RNA sequence: UGACUGCUCCCUAGCAUGCUACUACCG
RNA sequence: GCGGUAGUAGCAUGCUAGGGAGCAG
């Protein structure tokens, strides 16, 4: 508004008009600087309204560019954003079964198939070391997804079937440890 | 067509974690709250498009009562009397969203914009005149709908070819625009629910009913079970306006194009062709209006069956008894149209069975003391008519009935009605299910709609749709609109914050402070457009 | 939307008229637009008049209009020039820094990469500008080499004999091993696995390490690769700590060298350590000594070829157990003699051609001199570590020039970091000479190595020099000299005991001609590392200054084991070499 | 809680679809059934069991790094 | 704008204004000077309103011409694409059996539903379960549509080749089940 | 791969109409 | 000192075009 030559001319004309009116002037001398004031006012109110429109349109265009950039960066990082959102919501759920399976997948065993909810279907997991084997398995029972799974078959990474009471602390480092314990829901 | 079957799946909805967290921050989705998320983007597996296309097994070859159908047609034509229609040239055709798909195989090369740009007005006129003396079978592509719904069943829409759609536009669009330009008519297509339009619609429904009750019904598998006879009747009623622009051969060949393109065409579900047994290919240029005339036909048939399946000795009124006698005469005794009795029965229906018809969604203000006496279809005549003339069983649990008119229709266009006092008088406002608006906010179909800052006008429109919830006696319903206003304010404040972080200053002139204010949305439901 | 190239400021503006579309903030992008012909800049959407059928791209003629950008002839009444107030309109138009130093960018953007000034500016500029210049140089090279058609072969001939033609007006591509053709043959539809070929003078002879099969209808072409952007500069910031904490000191050291561990410990605590070591001359010994002294430091070994590092591989097993030796090959194939199916290992082997994602603790930049800023940046970005040590010497090897026409690269100006490495001198000593005697070590020390190398043994007087004139006559890119070959034959005939060596020549023409008389293979002196033998003979033929620089053949100079003859066609090495002149018939 | 588990099912099926689970017809059909049943469930026990069953699909693959995504 | 005759008139008016300001002329001369510049402004108002309108109209016409040319180019491209599609699908018709059934018609006209049912050299069968597989596509060859079909490839919804030995009662739940068996016509 | 129709918001552009604003022509 | 006619520009209204989005059948 006040950063244009039009504003300087308008201010000069306004000051001259105010001085002429306050000091005292005839009709002609005042009308001269009022006709020279109205042209300046028309040129300044048009210029500042154009500047107002330009400022608003520039802000809208930068907002639109921000919207497009955010859209592209959300459409190109969606794979990571959705996973992070899912895990934040999962830890917000603080569900015992969900937390159990998430911690197991983080550290130790991951399911080899979709875990069932019926008491007839079976489950296959991948226990990679003795720590998770001892923490989860206890005798013929396998604790997983906040549920008791009855162990039915334990097979190592070399497709070698092994018994139940054979893997312990000292005998652990003699078999292919990425084993696949098959258990049935109780 | 291809060497392998194409299995199209439906993706799950894109979550709106920001809006959901803001809602639960405002005390939403509490355990036991009357408002809970019921509408979701239900996902579908590979064999879902074909599974939904198999629902056309409910379309059976149905022979209609021809002496009854020929009178129901006259009554429906009397319903479609105030409108005007006829052929329009290619230059007079209005096409909204020219960037929509164009059937098969035209979708391989471009949208409808290409075929409305590649064809001059003379080319389109020549193609349309070709259909007046030839038949062009077309391939209709079955497309899985990706939208939020409360039902896990896959939704499918029919992608009709540009050749069929372009000619059906030139044949029907004059009548369709006339229908969607008329206010206070039985068909309320084109009548806005905003600016008091919902109140105007409901007041026109309550025209002169002496003992008024509100009654809405449901057509199970409407687009899938509609008999081919009733679809042909719908197309002929829509073709009743072509008395001058078309010859009898031209009208018949246009009907044949309709039947070969949108009634028994080759469907392209998956990547292979199939035969559509019948029903409404609910993607044609006249889907809403053909469904409207079908709905009016079903209502008129139900009224006729109520009148005829009534003990005329026990009909105390001497006018209704004579009306039933002349109804039987004009059905099974009179061979030509009795325009006098057609007008009389149309006036009787308007006085006692006033309807509000959209595409298979209807609200009827019917004389309750007449439907009790069988002088008007209450709900059981509708059930029987659907059973014997639509090959479906209309469950009465899908059909509401409101005996008090101060509370409007229980559900019309998925919108409930409550009588609110805006200004100094009482008006009917269409408020939707709060779960629908909450799900639309929470579940969105693009990832870019997961941050509202990107599309704030989306939540502005949702709050426009959710404003009449503010008057609802349940506080959580009003809390939905208040939550949307607060979220719009949050979105604008975060957009300004992000812009300030990207500038050294912030936007000074906003004028956007009306979006988080009830005044902008109240004006959307006040009778001043 | 990223940091600016010339100003490191957040920006969403890419200079469209440039090659790699660099990120430029508003002020510097405006400077680039007004000071050059790069009148096109990109954004979330390109800066172009969106009115249909318009062809203006100049930002000066482009004005912001409605929801898109227009021009004066197509602007709405509400018009807003894009480039005004010294900055082009865009995002981060207020949070901008800019830079008065835009002349270098405007000069390098419009250069054809054919003048030495471009190389000088690339070597002397900011790190971001240097990386951008390297990326654009690679893009220009791959666009000039792909600026021709597909070389079609219509007939099949005998082994090592193919009549390969050129395009209409296409100049002759480099016949040496500088360009390795890596195409993809098409059987009927798909382009896959043409194989690996190496064009050499026969008339094209291919030397395939492993067997390959050829299809019917295949063609030989030079398919370009994907020029990735550059992130890391040549050098990382340097810092020195105060105390040795958190380490695992071992008790085993190499006792052969007693004056190097005291500085290797500092290398383990200091960032950079420059040593004056010629390639394959005590360079491998430092790595083995560090591995023995510091088995807990993670060391990654890289080389430009497997043949040169084969000597290192053969000795690693004799020096280190098989279990610790591992090669994580990116899973376009090589041998499998190393360990397999073991991700968790300390020492891992790889090649600079295909460097997978990795991390370490100590880095040995083997052959850091023969790698341009593009290669140095690729290794510095694709690999990251906690401690970084730069093993190499500025006076080791000059980079080969492809498109240079005027000007010769100065030996002191190979890299900007190498300029600092040679300013104060090495801070460590390697006083154990298990290599060439003082015949060549002393001569090279009094010349370039600042007389710092150690002379334990005396000069056995096993090096000789010959003075000759020769005649210069080009054929395509080289020369053939009958009298030189005649003199070589006259010398080797009376003493056939020296005819047991693989001849190495900078020019392939001499050995190609002599293959019909002697049968020795042709081995280029640039990548002759890894092959060593007792008897060695050298010949540079011509006397031009661009080939007789101070240290270019230093890779094969120190590859001798008992002594190497020096035939200097120039007068410079006559005064520099302290040898005895011998008669030549 | 129930709305929470339904939204978690939505995001979980989103990440599964992003992981080309739909390339396996049986696996994608099972995931779709579980996701749709969670959204149609009325109690937070059946819904949570189906949520565990659906999450087992994500944990059954090596395409997602479980340690990195657990930043807490 | 920059080459109109009104520019010289404006320059002369400004020169006269400067002369009157320096000399201090009478009010009548000033009024006559204003009546010249001010109605030269009238002439230039028209040159900036009719000529500027003509320039905008010319730009609009050029834009419409560009859009029409692009529309005609799109029409040509779509015409070529459709013609090539028709010509490349006609060549796969195997016009031998096609002419055998067309010439056998009463007037060379046949329903469309029988052309693939009689003259198609490849049959694709989509089977939802093993119970329908054993009934329809039993063995390596089966009969359908009054013809003998021999299976050449069986795939699942994953488009993975599944052998005939894998279609078993016990092995059914281990296969994606819309099984798509492709067969060739026998003779 | 992304249908037909209807209604509503927001931004921009150009054009029709109500003003407002001043210079002088004309009596 | 006169009615202006005109004119051309801030302001308002409308009509059209283009883009983004929301709901409904
Ligand atoms: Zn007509
Ligand atoms: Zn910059
Ligand atoms: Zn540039
Ligand atoms: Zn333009």
């Amino acid at each position: 508004f006040s950063s244009l030559p039009s504003y300087a001319a308008f201010a000069t004309a306004q000051e001259a008009y105010e001085q002429a009116v306050a000091n005292g002037d005839s009709e002609v001398v005042l009308k001269k600087l009022k006709k020279s004031l109205n042209v300046a006012k028309s040129e300044f109110d048009r210029d500042a309204a154009m500047q107002r429109k330009l400022e608003k349109m520039a802000d809208q265009a930068m907002t639109q560019m921000y919207k497009q950039a955010r859209s592209e960066d959300k459409r190109a990082k969606v794979t990571s954003a959705m996973q992070t959102m899912l895990f934040t919501m999962l830890r917000k759920l603080d569900n015992d079964a969900l937390n159990n399976i998430i911690n197991n997948a983080r550290d130790g065993c991951v399911p080899l198939n979709i875990i069932p909810l019926t008491t007839a279907a079976k489950l296959m997991v991948v226990i990679p070391d003795y720590n998770t084997y001892k923490n989860t398995c206890d005798g013929t029972t396998f604790t997983y997804a906040s549920a008791l799974w009855e162990i039915q078959q334990v097979v190592d990474a070399d497709s070698k079937i092994v018994q139940l009471s054979e893997i312990s602390m000292d005998n652990s480092p003699n078999l292919a440890w990425p084993l696949i314990v098959t258990a049935l829901r109780a | 067509l291809t060497n392998n079957v194409a299995f199209q799946t439906v993706k799950p909805g894109n979550f709106n974690k920001d809006f959901y967290d803001f809602a639960v921050s405002k005390g939403f989705f509490k355990e036991g709250s009357s408002v809970e998320l019921k509408h979701f983007f239900f996902a579908q597996d590979g064999n879902a498009a074909i599974s939904d296309y198999d629902y056309y097994r409910y379309n059976l070859p149905t022979m209609c009562d021809i002496r009854q159908l020929l009178f129901v047609v006259e009554v429906v034509d009397k319903y479609f009397d105030c409108y005007d229609g006829g052929c329009i040239n290619a230059n007079q055709v209005i096409v909204n969203n020219l960037d929509k798909s164009a059937g098969f195989p035209f979708n391989k090369w471009g949208k409808a914009r290409l075929y409305y740009d590649s064809m001059s007005y003379e080319d389109q006129d020549a193609l349309f005149a070709y259909t007046k003396r030839n038949v062009i079978p077309t391939i209709t592509q079955m497309n899985l709908k990706y939208a939020i719904s409360a039902k896990n069943r896959a939704r499918t829409v029919a992608g009709v070819s540009i050749c069929s759609t372009m000619t059906n536009r030139q044949f029907h669009q004059k009548l369709l625009k006339s229908i969607a330009a008329t206010r206070g008519a039985t068909v309320v297509i084109g009548t806005s629910k905003f600016y008091g339009g919902w109140h105007n619609m409901l007041k026109t429904v309550y025209s002169d009913v002496e003992n008024p009750h509100l009654m809405g019904w449901d057509y199970p598998k409407c687009d899938r079970a509609m008999p081919n006879m009733l679809r042909i009747m719908a197309s002929l009623v829509l073709a009743r306006k072509h008395t001058t622009c078309c010859s009898l051969s031209h009208r018949f060949y246009r009907l044949a194009n309709e039947c070969a393109q949108v009634l028994s065409e080759m469907v392209m579900c998956g990547g292979s062709l199939y035969v559509k047994p019948g029903g409404t290919s609910s993607g044609d240029a006249t889907t809403a209006y053909a469904n409207s005339v079908f709905n009016i036909c079903q209502a008129v048939t139900a009224n006729v069956n109520a009148l005829l399946s009534t003990d005329g000795n026990k009909i105390a009124d001497k006018y209704v008894r004579n009306l039933q006698h002349r109804l039987y005469e004009c059905l099974y005794r009179n061979r030509d149209v009795d325009t006098d009795f057609v007008n009389e029965f149309y006036a009787y229906l308007r006085k006692h069975f006033s309807m509000m018809i959209l595409s298979d969604d209807a609200v009827v203000c019917f004389n309750s003391t007449y439907a009790s006496q069988g002088l008007v279809a209450s709900i059981k005549n509708f059930k029987s008519v659907l059973y014997y003339q639509n090959n479906v069983f209309m469950s009465e649990a899908k059909c509401w009935t409101e005996t008090d008119l101060t509370k409007g229709p229980h559900e019309f266009c998925s919108q409930h009605t409550m009588l609110v006092k805006q200004g100094d008088d009482y008006v009917y406002l269409p408020y939707p299910d709060p779960s629908r608006i909450l799900g639309a906010g929470c579940f969105v179909d693009d990832i870019v709609k997961t941050d509202g800052t990107l599309m704030i006008e989306r939540f502005v429109s949702l709050a426009i749709d959710a404003y009449p919830l503010t008057k609802h006696p349940n506080q959580e319903y009003a809390d939905v609109f208040h939550l949307y206003l607060q979220y719009i304010r949050k979105l604008h404040d975060e957009l300004t914050g992000h812009m300030l972080d990207m500038y050294s200053v912030m936007l000074t002139n906003d004028n956007t402070s009306r979006y988080w204010e009830p005044e902008f949305y109240e004006a959307m439901y006040t009778p001043h457009t | 939307v990223g940091a600016c190239v010339l100003c490191n400021s957040q920006t969403s503006l890419r200079c469209g008229a440039c090659i790699r579309r660099p990120f430029l903030c508003c002020k510097c992008c405006y400077d680039h637009v007004i000071s050059t012909s790069h009148k096109l800049v990109l954004s979330v959407n390109p800066y172009v008049c969106n009115a249909p059928g318009c062809d203006v791209t100049d930002v000066t003629q482009l004005y912001l209009g409605g929801m898109s950008y227009y021009c004066k002839s197509h602007k709405p009444p509400i018009s807003f020039p894009l480039c005004a107030n010294g900055q082009v309109f865009g995002l981060y138009k207020n949070t901008c820094v800019g830079s008065d130093n835009v002349t270098d960018f405007n000069a390098i953007a419009t250069c054809d990469w054919t003048n030495a000034g471009d190389y000088i500016l690339a070597n002397t500029c900011t790190e971001r500008l240097k990386l951008f210049a390297a990326e654009t140089l690679k893009a220009t090279e791959e666009t000039f080499k792909l600026s021709y058609g597909i070389a079609t072969v219509r007939e099949v001939l005998s082994d090592r004999e193919l009549h390969l033609s050129w395009e209409v007006g296409k100049p002759r591509p480099p016949l040496n091993r500088n360009y390795v053709f890596t195409g993809y043959r098409v059987t009927k539809n798909s382009k896959v696995q043409i194989g690996e070929y190496t064009f050499e003078k026969g008339a094209v002879v291919y030397r395939g390490t492993t067997t390959y099969k050829l299809n019917v209808g295949d063609y030989f072409v030079l398919t370009s690769h994907t020029v990735m952007p550059l992130s890391a500069p040549t050098l990382v910031p340097q810092e020195h700590y105060v105390r040795i904490t958190g380490l695992y000191p071992t008790l085993n050291i190499s006792d052969e060298f007693s004056s190097n561990v005291a500085n290797y410990q500092k290398v383990g605590m200091q960032k950079y350590s420059t040593l004056q070591g010629p390639p394959g001359t005590g360079k491998s010994h430092f790595a083995i000594g560090l591995a023995l002294y510091y088995p807990s430091a993670r060391i990654v070994y890289t080389a430009c070829s497997h043949a040169a590092v084969d000597a290192l591989c053969e000795k690693a097993l004799k020096y280190l157990p098989i279990d610790k030796c591992s090669r994580i090959i990116p899973a376009v194939e090589c041998f499998d003699k190393f360990k397999v199916n073991s991700t968790l290992e300390q020492y891992v082997f790889c090649t600079v051609n295909a460097l997978p994602e990795t991390t370490a603790d100590i880095v040995v930049f083997d052959e850091i001199s023969m790698a341009t800023n593009y290669d140095l940046s690729v290794v510095n970005a694709r690999l990251r570590a906690k401690h970084y040590v730069y093993i190499g010497d500025p006076a080791q090897l000059p980079a080969p020039r492809t498109l240079l026409t005027k000007g010769t690269l100065e030996p002191e100006y190979f890299n900007s970091v190498c300029r600092l490495m040679k300013t104060i001198g090495p801070d460590m000593f390697l006083g154990t000479c298990r290599r060439c005697p003082a015949e060549i070590v002393d001569t090279v020390s009094a010349l370039v190595y600042d007389n710092k190398l150690k002379a334990h043994k005396d000069k056995s007087a096993q090096c000789f020099k010959m003075f000759y004139k020769g005649v210069i006559t080009h054929d395509v890119s080289s020369a053939i000299n009958r009298p030189q070959i005649g003199v070589v034959r006259e010398f080797l005939t009376r003493n056939p005991a020296w005819r047991k060596a693989v001849f190495i020549s900078p020019y392939n023409s001499q050995n190609a001609v002599a293959s019909k008389i002697l049968g020795l293979p042709t081995q280029t002196v640039d990548s002759s590392q890894g092959s060593e033998y007792d008897y060695v003979i050298f010949t540079q033929t011509t006397e031009t200054a661009h080939s007789c620089n101070v240290n270019r053949f230093n890779v094969a100079i120190t590859r001798a084991k008992v002594g190497i003859l020096c035939i200097m066609s120039d007068r410079d090495l006559y005064d520099k070499l302290q040898f005895t002149s011998l008669e030549i018939p | 809680k129930m709305s929470d588990v339904k939204c978690t099912s939505v995001v979980l099926l989103s990440v599964l679809q992003q992981l080309r689970v739909e390339s396996s017809s049986k696996l994608w059909a099972q995931c779709v059934q579980l996701h749709n049943d969670i959204l149609l469930a009325k109690d937070t026990t059946e819904a949570f069991e189906k949520m565990v069953s659906l999450l087992s699909v994500l944990l059954s693959m090596q395409g997602a790094v479980d340690i990195n995504k657990l930043c807490e």
